[PDB]
Order: structure tokens, then C-alpha cells, then sequence
């Protein structure tokens, strides 16, 4: 399963 | 930024014999950026084609695998067209079922 | 030897040429198995192998809005990393990601790996700890001290240490037809009469799987990779894949060099000569 996207760059 | 060509192999799925049903691919490898055009073609004439979803390897250069059905014989040719960023025009490799 | 899971993020920015491009796809050891495209005529998480299909709806709605989330924020990066270089709107870009976690012999994790490129080139890596990052230059810093103050590497930890394990594990038996038997080459050499001062022996190796293959050639036992030609390794186009050596050999010393394969799937070292 993919990961949660949790920071911007 | 960076910008590679491709480098592409020309090759059947499995050893081709006359009469046999098989798949021809081109391999796209080691280029850079995405965006990329690819023709298969009979005798010189665009074929019908799919393909495999976008990747990379280790390095960040992507590849791709264009494919399609055919029957080899011994007098039709078969080959892959390639547009890229990199190359002021296409580049034709044509497919040696020896290599 | 060791299984792994792993993802591939590739965005590009198509600048007042559109919106941005968002492909991502899943492999399981060098079988993918899942992809997603926001360029695609209708972007959904979607198949990729029989096994994959016997889960049930709820995978498929998760992990399609997830990518869909994912696509959204890398189109922000995209244009944040536009303003850390100070590059203009109008060129496209490349931000690519690639992350995964590798399972040990008892069922956990054994390393986990999270590495970004812009353009091609290295932006951001979390170190083999997944406590710290490396960052290639100083837009990446940017990038690090953000990540650092989220306690950014945390998250990803928690992801490689769970969900990605627990996630592989299950796709480990999914699929057990195929990810946990080895297939081993398919191995000929073919001659060609090149010249009356040389003909080229090409050692073949078909149908293997996992990827990962030597093809060395031998003269009376010493190597000749100095010499030799090798493509790189290439799908078949059914999941497993194709390489080949080649090298150039006076007429009548054919039976004077050898092909040496290993391989996995292999139970000892294989030896070819051209028959």
C-alpha cells in the first residue's frame, strides 16, 4: 500500500 | 537540469521461428526527460502498439517497453522509431532476431 | 534472498501547457503490480497482475485517492522546487521519488529507503537510520530543515516499519504462485561469422527471474570482460527478462571460451560452450 504524502516541500 | 537519449533494444519475447506467433518490443532505457515517442514498424509502415507504465532505475533514468503481436517471417522487417528531446530527428534501430 | 516493496513517483510539471503529470507504480521485487497516471484518460489506481485482483474494493478506493492526494501535493513541490532554483514558469521539470522497505528473514523490516530527484538529479535522501536526511545541495536544505521541524522522518518510519511490511507480507501471499519461486535462465550460444579474422559468440539468458543475473565469458579460465559486450537487462515483456554477452573469438578457438551464468534460480554456477 502507498504512503500518506504528510509533508510539502 | 539533465537530458539523456535513449537507448533502445529491438527484440522478439521469445526466440523467433517463421510461422510463430510472438511479440516484437522495443526497450527504451537511460533517458531523460519523460517525454518520449515510439513507433514500431512493418516493413517501414507505423504499427499498432501498448506499452508499459512509466519507471525508473537507480540512476533516474527512465524506461519504457513498447510491444505488439506479430508473426516473423524472413523477408518482413520490423523496427523501432524513436523521438526524444535528445535526438535532432528519429532514430530507427531495426530488429536482428540474432541481435 | 530478501523481498521487497517498493514505489516509483514520477511529476512533471507541463508549465501554462496544462496541469501537472503524476504516474506512480508498485513493485513487489521486480514485479509490478499496480500504477497510477493523472495524464491517463480516466487516473485510477489500477491492476497490473492477476494476483493484485483478488482484494477487495475498499484497496482500490484507498489507494486511488491516496495517489490522487500524493499527485496534488507533488504538483506544489514542483513549483516550491521552480522557486528554491529560481527557474521560470514556463520550462518543464522532473520531480521523482522512490521509496520502499525490504523484509528480513523474520518477517520485519530489514532496511527501508525514501530518496527524491529533481531533474535528475539527487534532491533529498532519508539515511539508512530513517532518523536523518541527506540533502544534495542547498534548496534540499530548504527541503531538510522542513522535514526536520515535522519530525518528517518519524512518519516514514512509522510507514516502513508497518504499513509497508504488513503490506508486503500480504501481497507475499497474493501472489505466491509467482514472487517466491525463482526462475532460472534459459541459456544458448549463438556463433556468427563475422569475419575471416573473428566470428562472435553471444551468450544468451532467457526467461529469468528475479532480475538480477551475471553473464561473464572465459578463455582457459580467465576472464574477458574487457572485451565483451553486455546489454543491459530487459523485460520480456511477461514479468521475466532477457540478457545477453558477446564477444569476439579467433576462428576455430569457439571451443577455447566459456559462459558463465549465475543466477538464483540456479543450483550451481552454469558453464556454456557454443553447441
Amino acid at each position: 500500500m502507498t504512503a500518506h504524502i504528510t509533508v510539502p516541500y | 537540469f539533465v537530458a539523456r537519449p535513449p537507448k533502445v533494444q529491438v527484440y522478439s519475447r521469445h526466440p523467433a521461428e517463421n510461422g510463430k506467433p510472438n511479440y516484437l518490443n522495443c526497450y527504451v532505457s537511460g533517458f531523460h526527460p519523460p517525454q518520449i515517442e515510439i513507433d514500431l514498424l512493418k516493413n517501414g509502415e507505423k504499427m499498432n502498439a501498448e506499452q508499459s507504465d512509466l519507471s525508473f532505475s537507480k540512476d533516474w533514468s527512465f524506461y519504457l517497453l513498447v510491444h505488439t503481436e506479430f508473426t516473423p517471417n524472413a523477408v518482413d522487417q520490423y523496427s523501432c522509431r524513436v523521438k526524444h528531446v535528445t535526438l535532432d530527428k528519429p532514430k530507427i534501430v531495426k530488429w536482428d532476431r540474432d541481435h | 534472498g530478501p523481498h521487497s516493496l517498493s514505489y516509483f513517483y514520477t511529476a512533471v510539471s507541463r508549465p501554462d501547457r496544462g496541469d501537472s503529470r503524476f504516474i506512480a507504480v508498485g513493485y513487489v521485487d521486480d514485479t509490478q503490480f499496480v500504477r497510477f497516471d493523472n495524464y491517463a484518460p480516466n487516473p485510477r489506481m489500477e491492476p497490473r497482475v492477476p494476483w493484485i485482483q483478488q482484494e477487495g474494493q475498499e484497496y482500490w478506493d484507498r489507494e486511488t485517492r491516496n495517489v490522487k492526494e500524493t499527485a496534488q501535493t507533488y504538483g506544489v513541490g514542483l513549483n516550491t522546487l521552480r522557486g528554491y532554483y529560481n527557474q521560470s514558469e514556463a520550462g518543464s521539470h522532473t520531480l521523482q521519488s522512490m521509496y520502499g522497505c525490504y523484509l528480513g528473514p523474520d518477517g520485519l523490516l530489514l532496511h527501508g529507503y525514501r530518496q527524491d530527484a529533481y531533474d535528475g538529479a539527487d534532491y533529498i535522501a532519508l539515511n539508512e537510520d530513517l532518523r536523518s536526511w541527506t540533502a544534495a545541495d542547498m534548496a534540499a536544505q530548504i527541503t531538510k530543515r522542513k522535514w526536520e521541524a515535522a519530525d518528517e522522518a518519524e512518519r516514514r518510519r512509522s510507514y516502513l516499519q508497518g504499513l509497508c511490511v504488513e503490506s508486503l507480507r500480504r501481497y507475499l501471499e497474493m501472489g505466491k504462485d509467482t514472487l517466491q519461486r525463482a526462475e532460472p535462465p534459459k541459456t544458448h550460444v549463438t556463433r556468427h561469422p563475422s569475419s575471416d579474422l573473428g566470428v562472435t559468440l553471444r551468450c544468451w539468458a532467457l526467461g529469468f527471474y528475479p532480475k538480477e543475473i551475471s553473464l561473464t565469458w572465459q578463455r582457459e579460465g580467465q576472464d574477458q570482460s574487457q572485451d565483451m559486450e553486455l546489454v543491459e537487462t530487459r523485460p520480456s515483456g511477461d514479468g521475466t527478462f532477457q540478457k545477453w554477452a558477446a564477444l569476439v573469438v579467433p576462428p576455430g578457438e569457439e571451443q577455447s571460451y566459456t559462459c558463465h551464468v549465475q543466477h538464483e534460480g540456479l543450483q550451481e554456477p552454469l558453464t556454456l560452450r557454443w553447441d
